């Protein structure tokens, strides 16, 4: 079940507020896996977190 | 004649032994143990819990600059007396500041890098890792003084540094402060309000001195912090004791006599060395006592000829005390000291391989000496082996294990860690967390092999031809 | 107190200001199960799961 | 025959054993470290966590003073905490006092150094390190009492005691404390308003003594703090229980009479040996259990005379004990009680040694034997040469790593160092950064020489030789 957080800091909390408004991580989940992205133009790498 | 040259290489003993026992002096490891402790373990903030040796990011360094730093710079005044205009401060009641500290950064330019032109709108500013080529050479922010603006390494007198990531020039934005807490805070204030530690810094140089008059010992302290053009920041520091008013007792004086009898002997000795390759044995080198004696010669005339570049360069000490409210420059008598202490050290420790050359005068030294003059090329034909694992093993490592486990980064510490891992001085967590397979394989086939096939082999060569040798000497003496 | 976390130090990064080339929004994908978890009973603190 | 010698032999080994077990008593060590913890380990006081262990400055000296010395020397016994109706297992140490501490300072007088004419504008007092000849006697700050003149060695009963920098002597400015707290403390707070402490005080000595009332055991307490010349605090304390009461119930009755067996051995010794070295071999230092049994009657004397010499001087502290206005000097009686633990220890394993005589019965012990002594001169021999390589590397670790490491400070800390290093509990954090090159190399270097060949040529000599002497036990056998 994924959900994404948003484009920029305005609407990002919000959809916190939402999920732990409506008790998404429930007593039945098992992992979160928050997973992202970066990239580094000076060294040319990407970095999968 | 086995006489002539044993007394005289027992008085070159005598008299270098002499001249390492005032170089290396005592109440020396104290003075840096307490400038250490003063300066890299004080919190940055009393709510803070961080120093300069666990620096995390830009702003600690800001926290860090006004903050634990003037705190033990400028001391209190000690007032007993009339303290006419900005005294002077000495950081332990002992130890003067002479001048005043000097900070300095290196940055880069915005136009450095080329980002690609797939994603060219989402990426708006980038900086590429430090080099000469792409530095920043021009005015940035309130263009008003020394500290936002370009000043060339030959107008501040400096050099290269070789720190942690790169080799930094002697060039930059620099600035020096004052002589009292109250403006020096000012000016950092003043630089930080106005941002002067942009997203372009490359690295940043705080530099001073110190006196302690006490014993005559200068005291050079810089501290290096590194930010790489990937994120974070390495701090680095050094605090070199050295002395530059030697002649004041009679101490020196002895050493200085000292040093003119060294002078004198290494002379006799490149002189008797000379004579005999001139007409003696023009091939002389299969010996192994000669090639010793060479490395020695030419160690100790390099060490010479740094101690007089070194000692008669000392003209920033005469022009620092002409006008004492200014930074002096003592780096390059600081490194000079280092190259000349690691000259001196590898020169003590030949001339006591050297000594081996003495050491047989009964029956029973004769045969180990004759072991290891007959194993010593079989053990360097196995080493070549030996090394040729080590290095292969070594490499694997660096390639699987070097870009998480913080122990096999560099090539380097992939070796170090590799004969750590023989004294038994290893954890086995990071390998096994970083890789739970290809992590124990590695380890356990590596103990293996290396411990018992090579170190058995080695025992052994060495085992094998010592009981040759006494079998045969044994064998001789009974039938003769 | 994964909340706390993401609010305090994920959130600020991930958006920042010129700061963190991200290269796509990150996403918070969770497994669900569908069965409520039983809690531990007490004892030696069963290292299993 | 040899039974008798051997029955005698394990008379005295037992004699020898019982007085040692007897000696040696119990919870001394318990004792110790509730003093340790009470006076050492609490902090000044509740708004800081410095203890005496971790001083660094002369104002948390002073704190010290007013703060953990006082709270914890004066009936600190008070059971207000959850006692289980009685005494708990922690508060043992009512710790009536023997009389009145003393305090003692040593400094040096301004002027020991001559400051160079260039920064003589700059500075105008110079105190050198601690000397016998730079030490300072004249009177200074409210010149009154005994705390503000000096006093020579003789006039004060003391003594050397070779503190962690220098050897300080029996001199100094002493003030002897009170008995009662609330005076004690204002002597203090009087002594500090008028400092006390300048910047001339090289040493402080604070002495006192405790009987516990109740386990029958006196305890010497001696803590130093030592201010260097290049300005900082080094800390320093001695513990020494004592038992000179050594008569109360029948069973410390018992070991006056092993002390007279043990005498009445040491003379038999002693005359069975004078008579042999006579008319039998004189000379006849050749053999090894012959040179040994000398070292044992010797060191047996100097124990016996050495505990005569206490027992003379035990009536010196019992005439004193309902007298509480004057300082008991003790030192002397710890002294001595360490130095007679040191040669009981030593004599005991000598004496433990002398047994392997005896084994020699069957044939395995006496091929072992043998073959143990023939390896005497090859092992001795490749000893020096190992000596000599392990010199050369600690005086190179000395010279390079001798400021910075604190494990290569001095050259025997060097040694042990190395020492440790063969036992694989080397750091090398420190090793890297204090020199990035030379200091890897020397690592790598010393590991690898070290354990490879000389390791595997220790191992060889000793296998060679044991090969022989069983191939020589087993040809003379079987052929006759
Ligand atoms: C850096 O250069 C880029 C284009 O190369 C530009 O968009 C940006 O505004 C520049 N930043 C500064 C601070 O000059
Ligand atoms: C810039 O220089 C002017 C010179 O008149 C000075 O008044 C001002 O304080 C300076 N501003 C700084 C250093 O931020
Ligand atoms: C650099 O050297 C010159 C030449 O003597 C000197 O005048 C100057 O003060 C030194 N320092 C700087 C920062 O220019
Ligand atoms: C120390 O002695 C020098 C020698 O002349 C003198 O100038 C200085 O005032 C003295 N300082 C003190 C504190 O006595
Ligand atoms: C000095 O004299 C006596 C000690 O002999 C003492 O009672 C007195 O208070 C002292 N005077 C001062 C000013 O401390
Ligand atoms: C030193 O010993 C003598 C011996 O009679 C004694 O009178 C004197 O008081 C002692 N010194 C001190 C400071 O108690
Ligand atoms: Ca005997």
């Amino acid at each position: 079940y994924v959900q994404e957080l948003g484009l920029s800091l305005e609407e990002s909390r919000d959809r916190l507020r939402f999920l732990q408004l409506h008790n998404w991580l429930d007593n039945r989940s098992r992992a979160v896996f928050l997973e992202l992205t970066r990239y580094s133009p000076a060294v040319g790498l990407h970095a999968a977190v | 004649s086995v006489l002539r040259e044993l007394v005289t290489y027992l008085l070159f003993l005598i008299v270098l032994c002499i001249l390492t026992y005032g170089m290396m002096s005592s109440n020396v490891y104290y003075y840096t143990r307490m400038m250490s402790q003063l300066f890299l373990d004080t919190p940055v903030s009393k709510t803070e819990k961080t120093n300069f040796k666990t620096l995390s990011s830009m702003e600690d360094f800001w926290k860090f600059t006004e903050g634990s730093l003037l705190d033990g710079l400028y001391w209190k005044m000690q007032p007993s007396n009339q303290t006419e205009a900005d005294n002077r401060s000495f950081i332990f009641y002992e130890n003067l500041l002479l001048g005043v500290p000097r900070i300095r950064q290196l940055r880069v330019r915005n136009g450095s890098c080329s980002i690609p032109q797939d994603l060219r709108d989402e990426i708006k500013e980038c900086y590429d890792v430090y080099s000469v080529s792409s530095e920043d050479r021009a005015p940035f922010g309130p263009r008003n003084g020394t500290a936002w603006i370009y000043t060339s390494e030959k107008d501040l007198n400096g050099s290269s540094h070789w720190g942690i990531i790169a080799t930094y020039s002697g060039a930059g934005y620099y600035l020096d402060l004052s002589r009292t807490r109250e403006e020096t805070a000012a000016q950092v204030a003043s630089l930080k309000k106005n941002v002067w530690l942009d997203r372009g810094t490359r690295a940043t140089f705080i530099d001073f001195s110190v006196y302690n008059a006490n014993i005559n010992l200068f005291c050079v302290v810089r501290l290096l912090v590194e930010f790489p053009a990937t994120g974070g920041v390495i701090p680095s520091w050094q605090f070199q004791p050295l002395k530059l008013i030697r002649y004041v007792t009679t101490f020196d004086f002895f050493l200085a006599a000292c040093e003119i009898i060294f002078c004198f002997f290494i002379f006799y000795y490149v002189v008797e060395e000379i004579l005999e390759i001139r007409i003696h044995k023009l091939h002389y080198f299969r010996s192994f006592w000669n090639c010793l004696d060479v490395v020695i010669v030419v160690l100790s005339v390099v060490a010479i000829g740094i101690n007089i570049y070194r000692t008669s360069n000392v003209e920033v000490l005469l022009q620092f005390l002409e006008d004492q409210n200014t930074f002096p420059n003592f780096e390059h008598l600081a490194y000079w000291q280092i190259q000349f202490n690691n000259i001196a050290a590898v020169t003590v420790f030949f001339v006591w391989i050297k000594l081996f050359k003495f050491i047989n005068f009964n029956r029973t030294m004769s045969q180990l000496s004759t072991t290891m003059s007959r194993c010593a090329k079989d053990l360097f034909g196995f080493a070549i082996m030996f090394f040729i694992i080590f290095l292969a093993y070594a490499q694997l490592a660096y390639l699987v294990f070097g870009t998480q486990v913080d122990d096999f980064s560099t090539f380097q510490e992939c070796i170090f860690t590799q004969f750590r891992i023989i004294l038994g001085d290893i954890n086995f967590a990071e390998i096994e967390e970083a890789n739970r397979v290809l992590g124990p394989i590695y380890f356990t086939t590596f103990v293996f092999f290396m411990f018992f096939i090579l170190l058995n082999m080695f025992l052994a060569i060495i085992n094998d031809t010592y009981s040759e040798v006494k079998s045969d000497l044994a064998q001789q003496k009974a039938e003769m | 107190e994964l909340w706390p976390w993401m609010a305090h130090v994920l959130l600020p990064y991930v958006h920042g200001n010129q700061s963190s080339p991200e290269l796509g929004p990150p996403r918070l994908r969770q497994v669900r199960l569908q069965e409520a978890l039983y809690p531990d009973p007490p004892g030696p603190r069963v290292h299993t799961c």
